[PDB]
């Protein structure tokens, strides 16, 4: 019942493929025709889904295709670096980053002070 | 077979005095006694074999050993340590001579280095030697492969050249093919060193006495120069590569790191400074010396100081080392140094190694490739001035993607691949036909569609039965380009004509028929008609699932092929919902037009030969559906009702709206 | 006359050029590329007149005046005329649009004017209506001056 | 904020070498 | 739970010592397997995964190869004598 | 059937099999908890 409309979808697309290729006459006339089909293929043999896409216009639909191969990338890696997920996988490389910089500013910033100190005691 | 190939050796006779009556020059005992120079030792074979795998301490590891002695074939361990060792050949070689005595490090250094050789030991796959007793660069390196290399695949086939009289617990280790248990008791009173635990090889070169060094040393040199003599599979350059780290170190680390310099092959040496000692003067004279002797007299005066103070030296032979320095500084191609101050060591005994190998720009690019190392290839291989030659940059596209490497071939067709000009019929059919890489069933399929059509093992397979095969495959009405008389004449005239205008396409069957879904979604990022390949590539991964659950083996491939194709289905469902976002003029002539490379069908109607699910679903085919029942007409308000209507009275379709033309 | 789209690097994008006189109309020019260039009137303009050689800048300069002229051509939708061979300053606001632009709405409209000669592979570029394809592959001795692939489209003065 | 903290700390880390650089070049020189 | 993540991490590992294990006599615990002392403890989930499903599909075949739509190949077979010598046979 | 006679030399060879899986195993529940979005943030405060 989640999946009843979209089953739907697959079976009216089999009727709609189907009565593409009938013939006009209803199956009870379809004497008349079979009988006009013949007529027309053979007074030129003896004598919808498919359009034909000319040389111009099959480019400016094969950009629009790799345009939106490239654009769709984009919009996938936006959702990933602005998840819960993954945007929380960067900020604790940074965070551990400040770790051991600070940690290393601390460490000769006694050393600096203590140099400010002793130049000022000897001056 | 090994006691039967290897000889130990021990001294049995002569028994001299050297400033005690029991204190051998054989280092034993006079009680304890029961080369051959003033020592008369007696070969015989080797009682000493099986496994020490350890206690304490954690590092209960598999720990198997050979005892040999110090006279012995470097091939015929080779072929011990390549047929009963269970040990593949390395990618590369890296050395672990040092300081042998005890010292300690800064912590962020000795973190860094350490980190550095162990995932250069996890990308090379390479052997490492070291001293194996656990002191000093051994016990550094000991922490170092317990520091992360415990924690990122712990089978690092590290080898430690020890002297068999050195080794604590000599007694322990007597037995053949037993499994000997050595606890981690650090005496420190003994001069018997004790061992590093977590080394998963070990050998006991054997000479005959005991408590006395260098007789490894001509053993693990002669072994390193018979593992480089052996020819890689790949063939890049002298066999595999060799490269030694020094760290500390004394005289020796100095007299051994000239040898290097002037082996043939030119084994490069990385010295990493910033822990004193031979390491540190190497450095110093590697950094202000330039071509070897341009060296000014301060500096040099200063370097002579320093070695016979610091490094507590005798003044007299200070020049003699000196010396040696500046032969050492006559070679500084080899010549690497690691000043530091992710981004660990790595990248530099990479370049170290790759640098001084005296092998050409594709060899390098081969080595790489084996190693799986794309950042290292793209900062040392591809750089300005690289004169490439022709052929050989389709020959390291060609191994790259038999191997199923994705990132070598993003930088491939980053620095000039020309697709077009690289596929011929000829490199595709060897393309198939290798067998280089990961499992697949080509062979089956293509029993099974020369028996519907109508096999040896081996059966060179034509692109005319691959073919047939994506039509057994997609089945229905599809008709493959493989099957057309134009490419059957072709085919017979020739076994950019035999290039393909469309090489993305043959990616695409390429890639699903080898079970490489990677090599699929990238083939897939560059190219034309890429909806058209994607819902194509779902209908082979079905139909290989349809194939691989109605032949329902070992089901990882069919439970793989299952995922594939419902990815690269709602990877055509996504791909669609964009277009529609995108407009919907264009979204439903794509959805419409004739596919020259796919058998003159559409997608709607390979996406029911497909049985995909959700790609006609969304709301562009449903416009694109309903208005394809409409006709050319506009009479749908309340529908239903007004066709009976119009169909039963001929008046009232008259008074119905119709679509201009 | 055509397309060089190009291989790469990435940078694979529509590429369609033309090459005109020295002594040409512009408006003829004009009616081109507002006609059949399918290119519509931009509410701003910018150009990159700068140092034709090859230079470097700091990397946070470089970034923070890249970004600043990408967005830039974002909000206004302006056209930007750029030298179009890649070295100096076109070579970084090559770097520049491949900095974030690729990453923001990469249709940016950028032409560039170069000469017909400067160009490298001239025979390359013969042909009516062809899809020539150009490999990056910069020759570091050669004069002819190598091309900027990522901008999108091209004149030939 | 955090990255904000990223460049800024780093920019403080760049010139407080000099800094510190400068006052033992200063204590030499006294 | 503990012992079906185990096995599922031997499966992800490989299947041939993965089957080999599930199979081997236990000297400590009265020469019995993994899975006869798995169905003596009355778990659930341990026996419901792909290696125990392969192992015990295989164990039905027993030595031979005539599996493609079964059920009606196998009782052709067995009311045909002659129909069994057109059914392939695993290699010993 | 299901009770093949293991000899001592392959029962060596699956015995390493079990106790490097039950190292590398543990390696995937350190991971998987680190890298969640529990206990990463329980490092992060501190």
């Amino acid at each position: 019942k989640s999946i009843s409309n979209q089953v739907w979808k697959f079976q009216r697309y089999q009727l709609i493929m189907t009565f593409h290729e009938r013939p006009v006459l209803p199956p009870p006339l379809i004497i008349f025709s079979h009988m006009t089909m013949i007529f027309q293929h053979l007074c030129c043999r003896w004598r919808g889904l498919k359009l034909f896409i000319t040389d111009d216009e099959l480019k400016k639909v094969h950009d629009f295709e790799e345009q939106c191969i490239e654009e769709y990338f984009r919009e996938k890696d936006d959702r990933f670096n602005s998840s819960n997920d993954e945007r929380i996988r960067v900020t604790s490389e940074r965070v551990e980053n400040m770790s051991m910089r600070l940690e290393e500013v601390n460490e000769r910033e006694h050393s600096m002070k203590a140099s400010l100190q002793t130049v000022d005691i000897r001056l | 077979w090994i006691e039967r190939a290897f000889y130990k050796r021990e001294c049995v006779h002569i028994i001299p005095s050297t400033k005690d009556p029991h204190r051998c020059c054989c280092g034993r005992l006079i009680g304890q006694h029961v080369w051959s120079i003033s020592k008369h030792t007696q070969l015989s074979p080797t009682d000493a074999f099986g496994t020490i795998e350890f206690q304490g301490g954690g590092h209960s590891n598999k720990a198997m050993y050979v005892r040999v002695s110090f006279d012995t074939k470097p091939d015929l361990l080779l072929h011990l340590m390549t047929k009963e060792w269970q040990l593949e050949l390395p990618k590369l070689l890296i050395s672990v001579h040092g300081g042998l005595q005890n010292f300690e490090l800064q912590p962020k250094l000795k973190q860094v280095f350490g980190k550095g050789l162990i995932k250069a030991a996890m990308t090379t796959g390479a052997w490492i030697f070291t001293g194996g007793v656990n002191t000093g660069v051994i016990r550094h390196v000991g922490d170092a492969l317990k520091d992360h290399a415990s924690k990122s695949r712990g089978k690092i086939c590290t080898i430690g050249i020890a002297p068999w009289g050195i080794v604590e617990n000599q007694e322990d280790l007597i037995g053949r093919d037993v499994v000997r248990p050595y606890q981690t008791m650090s005496n420190p009173m003994s001069k018997l060193t004790v061992l590093n635990s977590m080394h998963s090889h070990f050998i006991l070169a054997d000479n005959g006495t005991t408590g006395k060094y260098g007789a490894e040393v001509k053993l693990r040199r002669q072994l390193e120069k018979h593992i480089s003599l052996q020819k890689i599979n790949t063939r890049i350059g002298q066999g595999v590569p060799v490269v030694a780290l020094i760290v500390e170190g004394g005289p020796n680390v100095i007299s051994i790191v000239l040898e290097y310099l002037r082996d043939t092959p030119p084994v490069p040496v990385v010295v990493c400074d910033g822990s004193g000692r031979a390491s540190d003067i190497l450095a110093f004279g590697h950094k202000y010396s330039e071509e070897g002797g341009l060296i000014n007299e301060s500096l040099r005066d200063q370097l002579l100081v320093t070695i016979q103070k610091t490094f507590t030296y005798t003044r007299t032979q200070a020049q003699h080392l000196f010396i040696i320095l500046m032969e050492c500084m006559k070679k500084k191609e080899l010549i690497t140094v690691f000043r530091m101050g992710h981004q660990d060591i790595d990248l530099a005994i990479l370049t170290a190694l790759l640098k001084g190998a005296n092998a050409s720009a594709p060899d390098q690019l081969s080595l790489a490739l084996a190693w799986n190392r794309v950042d290292i290839a793209r900062s040392q291989i591809f750089i300005y001035g690289q004169q490439w030659p022709v052929g050989s940059l389709e020959q390291a596209m060609l191994d790259a993607l038999v191997l199923d490497r994705v990132d070598f071939v993003k930088l491939l067709i980053e620095n000039g691949v020309s697709m077009h000009r690289f596929l011929t019929i000829s490199r595709l059919e060897e393309l198939y036909n290798t067998r280089h890489g990961p499992s697949n069933t080509l062979y089956h399929l293509v029993r099974d569609v020369k028996k519907r059509e109508y096999l040896p093992p081996d059966y060179r397979i034509s692109l005319i039965d691959i073919g047939l095969v994506i039509e057994y495959l997609m089945g229905g009405a599809y008709r493959c380009n493989y099957t057309r008389k134009r490419f059957r004449t072709l085919y017979h005239n020739l076994f950019e004509i035999n290039h393909f205008p469309f090489p993305f396409h043959e990616l695409m069957v390429w890639a699903v028929l080898m079970k490489r879904q990677k090599m699929a979604l990238f083939f897939w990022q560059h190219g034309e008609e890429a909806m058209a390949k994607a819902l194509v590539a779902c209908k082979l991964c079905k139909a290989m699932a349809h194939e691989a659950s109605e032949n329902d083996m070992v089901d990882d491939i069919s439970q793989e092929l299952n995922h594939n194709s419902r990815d690269f289905g709602q990877l055509a469902v996504e791909l669609l919902d964009q277009s529609y976002k995108q407009d919907e003029q264009l979204a439903m002539k794509l959805l419409t037009y004739e596919l020259k490379n796919w058998s003159n069908a559409t997608c709607l109607q390979l996406a029911v030969a497909a049985k995909h699910r959700d790609f006609i679903a969304h709301t562009c085919s449903q416009m694109l559906l309903t208005d394809m029942w409409m006709g050319r007409l506009r009479m749908r308000k309340n529908s239903g009702l007004k066709v009976i209507l119009g169909i039963l009275l001929p008046p009232s379709i008259l008074s119905l709206e119709f679509k201009n033309k």
